[PDB]
């Protein structure tokens, strides 16, 4: 879930 | 971090499994099969070994 933030950045 | 959202591994693990099911399997391909879903379950789906071992698998099933 937070991840995602850092996820579709990259 | 994709590993944190997705993982298809127990879908096609099981997939794999199901066939066993109806079949009387020799041990000594049972051994082989077994190992090959082993070594799959830790091996990037991306990776041609992945693929490579994923028809074997397929094949032996079959």
């Amino acid at each position: 879930l937070q991840e995602q933030l850092k996820i579709i950045k990259k | 971090e994709l590993g944190l959202e997705k993982d298809d591994k127990d879908a096609i693990e099981e997939k794999f499994r199901e066939r066993l099911k109806e079949l009387v399997v020799p041990k000594h391909v049972m051994d082989v099969v077994d190992e090959e879903l082993s070594k799959l379950g830790l091996l990037d789906n991306h990776s041609s070994e992945f693929n490579v071992t994923r028809n074997y698998l397929d094949w032996l099933t079959s």
